[PDB]
RNA sequence: UUUGCUCCACACAAUAUAGAUGGAUACGAAUAAGGCGUCCUUGUGGCGUCGCUGAACCAUAGCAGGCUACGAAUUGCAAUGUCAUUUUGCGUGGGGAUAAAUCAUUUGUAUACGACUUAGA
RNA sequence: AGAACUGGCGAUGCGGGAUGAACCGAACGUAGAGUUAAGGUGCCGGAAUACACGCUCAUCAGACACCACAAAAGGUGUUAG
RNA sequence: GGCCAGCAUCAGUUUUGGUGGCAGGAUAAAUCCAUAGGAAUGUAGCUUGCCUCGGUAAGUAUUAUAGCCUGUG
């Protein structure tokens, strides 16, 4: 039989583990993990390393990450402490084009006016050799 | 170099009103650009002109300013408040003023 | 209330192939290809192996979740009537007048019609589709056999005789004359 | 930001793509909404068809020619919900309403610039899925509109060569960046990316 | 509201005849601790002779959660008046808190039953201490092992009015 | 009677803006799905990668922007400090084209009156 | 139709209830600035296409009390008990 | 010698941010650490048709090559 080619969506899935980065609140732009599912709406999160309390969270103010790791249903925040620095997870993440993206806007919005000029030179450097490559 | 301009452009959307009456010493100028009254208390005391054209050419030019300044911040979405020396004649609703940095705190 | 996740599950004899996409799905087997859309309602389908594959609907309510059996129905049907196909059996019944119907060729479809049903003059006539093959039998000769792959097509057709052949103004306790369905089955078998 | 905006109306719901036309084009922005055949609307269509033929019904009793003109475009049934939100009656909503222009279909001025969405009135963002919608071209074409074909075979014309511009530019952006990484690992751009850029 | 505990301490005001009379207690979840005492009143005056004036409140203190970080099963037995008689009713929550469970409590109490905050009276609130005394099916589908669920629909947020691409909703 | 008219080039003088002063920057379709790149047993294919806002991309330095391949000060501590686009007329030179309609008379396929429909160098 | 107490209209503008003598807020010299009431914040229309938990899809849904009509009796429609 | 503006230092009324110190509560409750006990949405390990280094199978086993809960300090 010939292989029955069924495929849909690939979801980036909520369960125990799953890596959030908070979007709203106190701790907008942190990443925690996911301990423990309340309901449908809301689940319970813990990230130790980046200094966000273990909160209870609807799933409005997180935004999912594609990056998983293996820890047990209802850690507490020390555990949560050591199997984030095993399966080092702040460095799989800073690997990503997401969080280049991420410090890519925080690193614009953060140059002087100095700086833009320096931008705009450097700028006209490269198209400069680009255009007459392409030509 | 193609670009001179010092100002943030803005529309003049409407006399400060309640529902079926208006006021017309204070203005609502929409900024473009900002989005929360904070963001919007950084123009806050800025000089606003209003730039037109007439046909009599007094004092050498045929265009004329209407000048004012920004006073407080209206509801929620980076809407501001303004008042003119001279009011704004309600039919500049939807039209572009020029909000200037003339007093600065950088 | 709303679930988490409710999961049927639809098993693909040998010999068979389905591809899903984008919630259209097609069926390729022994007796040819159908092809069903089900691009109205929201659901997903894995391929869990080559011998079955997992439908699934996440939440839902009890709305999604009765749209999902009637889905794994459609597909398991649209599954049988390749690897077995799909065969309705009637027969005439009249009192009086003889039903003679026949198979004929208009300019466009392969027009069947029935003439003297109870005596009428209007030649009553049913387009066919174009999944249906119709015959008669040996043995008996009150009876037309309609075959094919869709279900829905099938049973439509053999539906379309009998809402024609349908008594007016009269006394239908009295009068039972008409084509009417007796074995819906398949034609492997 | 652009003088004017070109929005390409397929799948934002109606009365939720006026509304925000309806302010902007009063705070002073020329809107042209292109495409208005294949606006989407809620409520199913025997509902949105009942809707309308209780519109129909509402003329003037002496004289018809006088009463509620009930337009059946497209682009019409829009600028009625447009015109609903605009205060039309007076210098100022005679004066707004003077900068939109709406088209079924995409005429030549507008085959070749920029189209734009508006995410608040969009059917995939806003109704729940699993709802049921009604198109306006085929609730125009159930009411009494007559170019529905005319708007179709016209559209696939112009699709037709924007697939092939499409093609031309994506070989294009593919010339281009299978050079400009020639340039990418020189000391401009490992100066440049320390600024982000 | 903004929902909290109060131990809630009262008693009658002291006579000749009896100069050291019962100390009754209440755990009552309200807003501040005036409606916490109002609260207290009226639900001492449905059980003793016993006013406001006819009595005084000894102690109020704000009870915090134990282990407020922990994922606890409520069960909640409550009664309350419909527009035709009284009714009980037992619920089941899955919060982290007790305080946070009689606040999902009155919210669908007021959205399935219509009925308000001065309808509904709060018998009991006790933590369901093992997963099988949980009968309820709409808390028993969380507690299955290896849980796991996508969200299909995202729908991204505007910050602006115009969008220059057709957006996806993937995640 | 090229005193009339039209089109062109720029030399100017008048009037009005529902409001220009870096760029309206182009696939289509789906959203319980897609975009791009590569390979190929070209398919409802395999693999990689991306989204998580256009907070982008492109242009962008030069007396309102010069000369060469030095200048800008004294618009005096701010006073839009004027640059855009339709209408219109005049002047110069440089081409080009040579008409009908209405009234009056008449017809009656029309008609209260106008209007309609006919005819007449 | 006839009474009892209070408040009001008559004699009274103003903000709200689209509009209304009586309802809600609040009673008035002429202006400026600030803050609010009753009511609202998609657009007309000044102000969140806010946030949070649920319910409903109506082949005449439903949406600010007075208030501008609604019952008895049914529906394994859906949800909770 | 005045009228129209701009800035500074003030005065009255007001509006909107940044930041410091102190006090209270179960002298916050938590987290964290230490100790004792516990169980399962049962972790190693041990039985277990083939067999994925005991994984699918389903028992045993309360920390073991993960952890959790409760009490006490």
């Amino acid at each position: 039989s010939t292989d029955s080619i069924v495929k849909a969506s690939n979801w980036r899935l909520v369960e125990v583990g799953r890596v959030v980065l908070i979007k709203k609140g106190q701790s907008a732009g942190k990443l925690a993990a996911i301990v423990e599912i309340i309901d449908q709406k809301k689940v319970l999160i813990d990230g130790p390393k980046a200094g966000v309390p273990r909160q209870a969270i609807n799933l409005g103010q997180v935004v999912l990450t594609p990056l998983t790791f293996a820890l047990p249903r209802g850690a507490r925040t020390a555990t949560v402490s050591k199997k984030w620095a095993a399966a080092a997870v702040c460095e799989k993440w800073a690997a990503s084009s997401w969080a280049k993206k991420i410090a890519q806007r925080e690193r614009r919005a953060a140059l002087t006016d100095f700086e833009r000029f320096q931008v705009m030179v450097l700028r006209k450097q490269k198209r400069y050799t680009v255009k007459k490559a392409l030509a | 170099a193609e670009s001179h301009r010092l100002y943030v452009k803005g529309k003049h959307l409407s006399y400060q009103r309640s529902k079926r009456v208006n006021n017309p010493n204070v203005s609502l100028i929409k900024i473009e650009g900002v989005a929360t009254p904070q963001d919007a208390q950084f123009y806050l005391g800025k000089r606003i002109a209003y730039v037109y054209r007439a046909s009599k050419e007094v004092r050498g030019s045929k265009i004329r300013v209407m000048w004012g300044k920004v006073t407080r911040t209206h509801g929620n979405s980076g809407v501001v408040r303004a008042t003119f020396r001279n009011n704004l004649p309600a039919k500049t609703f939807g039209a572009s003023v020029r909000i200037f940095l003339y007093p600065s705190n950088i | 209330m709303k679930y988490i996740q409710t999961e049927q599950q639809i098993e693909v004899p040998e010999g068979v192939t389905v591809s899903i996409k984008s919630r259209i799905v097609k069926v390729v087997g022994p007796r040819g290809t159908l092809t069903k859309n089900l691009k109205h309602i929201d659901v997903t389908f894995t391929k869990v192996n080559n011998q079955l594959i997992k439908v699934a609907v996440h939440n839902g309510g009890r709305k999604h979740v009765a749209a999902l059996r009637t889905v794994k129905s459609l597909v398991d049907n649209m599954i049988t009537g390749v690897t077995k196909g799909y065969k309705y059996k009637m027969r005439y019944v009249y009192a009086h007048f003889p039903i003679n119907v026949n198979i004929v060729e208009k300019d466009g479809a392969k027009f069947i019609e029935v003439r003297n049903f109870l005596g009428d003059k209007k030649i009553r006539n049913v387009p066919v589709r174009d999944g249906v093959t119709i015959e008669f039998s040996t043995n008996v000769k009150d009876e037309i056999v309609l075959s094919g792959n869709s279900v829905e097509d099938v049973s439509q057709n053999a539906a379309d005789l009998q809402q024609i052949c349908r008594v007016r103004n009269k006394d239908i306790r009295k009068f039972l004359d008409g084509i009417y369905v007796s074995h819906k089955g398949f034609i492997t078998e | 930001s652009q003088p004017v905006v070109v929005i390409d109306a397929k799948d934002h719901l109606l009365g939720r793509l006026a509304s925000t036309i309806a302010k902007q084009v009063l705070n002073g922005q020329k809107i042209v909404v292109v495409r208005a055949e294949a606006l989407n609307i809620s409520g199913e269509f025997f509902r949105n068809k009942l809707k309308y033929h209780d519109f129909l019904r509402k003329a003037t009793a002496f004289n018809k020619t006088r009463g509620p003109f009930h337009f059946r475009a497209p682009s019409r049934i829009l600028y009625k919900a447009i015109r609903g939100m605009v205060s039309h009656k007076t210098a100022r909503g005679k004066a707004a309403l003077e900068r939109l222009k709406i088209f079924e279909g995409i005429p030549p001025p507008y085959d070749k610039k920029k189209r734009v969405v508006v995410p608040q009135a969009l059917r995939v963002l806003r109704l729940k899925p699993g709802r049921k919608y009604t198109t306006l071209g085929k609730l125009s074409t159930s009411v009494g509109w007559k170019y529905e074909d005319v708007v179709a075979k016209l559209e696939d014309k112009r699709k037709v060569r924007s697939a092939e511009y499409y093609a031309k530019k994506r070989a294009f952006t593919k010339k281009v960046s299978s050079a400009s990484a020639a340039a990418s690992e020189s000391d401009v751009a490992k100066q440049l990316a320390s600024f982000g850029y | 509201a903004h929902f909290k505990e109060y131990q809630v301490i009262g008693r009658r005001l002291p006579t000749e005849s009896v100069p050291e009379p019962k100390l009754f207690r209440m755990r009552i979840f309200a807003s501040n601790e005036v409606i916490a005492k109002s609260r207290y009143w009226y639900f001492l005056q449905k059980l003793h002779k016993v006013k406001k004036a006819s009595g005084e409140i000894v102690s109020i203190n704000q009870i915090n959660e134990a282990h407020p970080t922990k994922v606890k099963n409520f069960g909640v037995w409550v009664r309350y008046d419909s527009r035709s008689g009284t009714h009980n009713m037992y619920k089941e929550i899955r919060d982290v808190s007790r305080v946070a469970a009689v606040e999902t409590l009155y919210q669908d109490m007021a959205a399935r039953h219509r009925a308000r905050f001065r309808s509904i009276h709060i018998l009991k609130v006790a933590e369901i201490e093992k997963t099988a005394d949980v009968k309820r099916q709409y808390v028993k589908q969380f507690l299955t092992k290896d849980l796991k669920f996508p969200l299909p629909h995202r729908v991204q947020k505007s910050t602006k009015t115009f969008s220059y691409k057709r957006p996806s909703t993937f995640y």
